[PDB]
């Protein structure tokens, strides 16, 4: 159901410069529908969907340096299409909670 | 609620960031849930969690400096159904005495870690059905004999996929009720010994997708209902329908396989009992069905069974 | 704005008889996906650039019953959004 593309803000951490920069981009968030099976047959199926990217593209961005460090480039994924489906573990870290999109070690 | 280091809410405690160098000894013994996240924690000490009779869940995730889990670390926690160990890149050693009796364990997750060996599970003895989910641990190369016995008196689901497993010894699953076994995405895995499924009940579902496994075992699959072997390229023959008596569903690699299945019927023993009553499906155990559902179906022109 | 009902106890169409229904957790829970922050990448031996946080509608408690002629089913007494076990590849 309600899983939709929504603007978010992310944190690109520049470790050598002890700061992070914020960037708006587009990702997935919302609500999906699950059941918890009452009959536990080994041949189920037990399947649960979550809200994640159906398609994504990478974008590249200039990250300021500080005195004594060059500026650099960081490339990050951006979501084109969102849906309620399986979390794809080749590409994605499938967890309960991460540190959150805007997490920065310096603030 | 509140605490010295860890954030707290409703007897759920979260110890975060780098100021956490060890597990606080002043943690309430009425804690429902403990989470250690982003800690500079080099070790998790012996009996560290022993003695929380209220403890349902333990999350240890994203700890870069964590190298060891001591003995008897998960013990005397009668209410623990869920342990989650995620993203510890420097953790190479889990003490074989770390996992003690945990009668209520449902879910043990070890994913994205350094560990070089499966965890030792023979002292867990859970009363519940257990999902053992061990994934994205590249340094795990082999599965010993009896690697899963005593994990649970109840049947077991074993996901060992996306590891570095190249070696599976005979009787690796002995003394175990196997509902489901997923070995997929271990790319260097060439051979299942003929005695893998010795002293094991099931599997009922087996996934060997994206492995170099050359051949399936001749016995131990009398209970196999669902076989998933996608992009399993040097698996060329396969057991005859008479050997896979339970199979209802196969998603395979070589279409000729699917034609072998569509062309050999099976099914009499009439059948029973009571599905009585009074583009896909939902619940139905009537044995309504059909020759094994198989894919890829040799749809795009072409015959089957060769000429 | 898509009206996804909250995860909550309800009535199993199979398994259920008049006067003896069986209750099953079902509904909607919050999940999301965002780029993996670098600090996390430091901790991963297998890089994943996308991070996904999810929760699923599951029985927080239940009672085992036998119905219909011998089917062992659980009769869910309570529901919450908790750890997803079966959402992966
Ligand atoms: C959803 C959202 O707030 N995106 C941010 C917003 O804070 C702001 O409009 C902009 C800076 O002007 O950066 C973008
Ligand atoms: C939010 O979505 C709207 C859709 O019109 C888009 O224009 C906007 O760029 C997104 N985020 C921001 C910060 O504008
Ligand atoms: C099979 O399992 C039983 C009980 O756990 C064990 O005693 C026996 O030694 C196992 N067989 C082998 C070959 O290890
Ligand atoms: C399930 O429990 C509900 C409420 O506790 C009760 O109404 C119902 O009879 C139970 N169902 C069965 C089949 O025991
Ligand atoms: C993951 O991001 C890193 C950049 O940090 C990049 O090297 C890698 O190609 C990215 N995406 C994929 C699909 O590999």
């Amino acid at each position: 159901n309600s899983c939709e593309l929504t603007n978010i803000t992310i944190a690109i951490e520049k470790e050598e410069c002890r700061f992070c920069i914020s960037i708006n981009t587009t990702w997935c968030a919302g609500y999906c529908y699950t059941r918890d099976l009452v009959y536990k047959d080994p041949a189920r199926p037990k399947i649960q969907k979550t809200c994640t990217f159906k398609e994504l593209v990478y974008e590249t961005v200039r990250v300021p340096g500080c005195a004594h460090h060059a500026d650099s480039l960081y490339t990050y994924p951006v979501a084109t299409q969102c849906h309620c489906g399986k979390c794809d573990s080749d590409s994605t870290d499938c967890t309960v909670r991460g540190l959150g999109p805007s997490y920065c070690s310096f603030g | 609620c509140h605490h010295r280091i860890c954030h707290c809410s409703n007897r759920v405690f979260l110890c975060q960031e780098s100021k956490v160098t060890e597990i606080p000894s002043d943690l309430p013994r009425n804690a429902i849930e403990l989470r250690f996240v982003l800690t500079k924690l080099r070790v998790i000490q012996k009996g560290a969690f022993s003695g929380f009779g209220d403890l349902e869940k333990i999350e240890i995730s994203q700890n870069d400096v964590l190298e060891v889990i001591e003995a008897d670390v998960f013990s005397n926690l009668p209410k623990l159904h869920e342990i989650r160990i995620e993203k510890a890149n420097n953790l190479l050693y889990i003490n074989p005495e770390a996992f003690q009796n945990l009668p209520n364990l449902q879910y043990l997750l070890i994913s994205n870690t350094g560990i070089k060996h499966l965890p030792d599970v023979h002292k867990i003895h859970s009363l519940q059905k257990v999902l053992l989910d061990i994934q994205d641990n590249i340094n795990i190369h082999t599965i010993e004999r009896n690697s899963f016995v005593g994990l649970s008196f109840e049947s077991v689901i074993l996901w060992l996929n996306k590891n570095g497993i190249q070696e599976i010894h005979n009787s690796a699953f002995n003394g175990t009720q196997l509902d489901e076994l997923n070995l997929s995405d271990n790319n260097n895995l060439e051979e299942l010994p003929n005695d893998v499924f010795h002293g094991a009940s099931g599997p009922v579902i087996l996934d060997i997708s994206r492995t170099r496994i050359h051949s399936l075992p001749s016995y131990g699959l009398e209970n196999l209902k669902k076989l998933r072997a996608r992009s399993t390229y040097n698996l060329k023959k396969l057991p005859t329908l008479e050997k896979l008596v339970a199979l209802m569903e196969a998603s395979l690699t070589y279409p000729s396989h699917c034609c072998a299945f569509a062309n050999w019927r099976r099914q009499i023993s009439e059948l029973h009992p009571i599905c009585n009553k009074s583009t896909e499906f939902d619940y139905d155990l009537c044995n309504e069905v059909v020759d094994v559902t198989c894919s890829p179906k040799p749809d795009a022109f072409n015959p089957c069974e060769d000429i | 704005v898509q009206d996804c009902p909250e995860c909550t106890l309800q009535e199993n169409p199979l398994f259920s008889q008049p006067g003896a229904p069986i209750l099953q957790c079902m509904g909607c829970c919050f999940s999301r996906a965002y780029p993996t922050p670098l600090r996390s990448k430091k901790t991963m031996l297998v890089q994943k650039n996308v991070t996904s946080e999810s929760t699923c509608c599951v029985a927080k408690s239940y009672n085992r019953v036998t119905v219909m002629g011998g089917f062992k089913v659980e009769n869910h007494t309570a529901c919450h959004c908790s750890t997803c076990y079966y959402h992966k590849s």
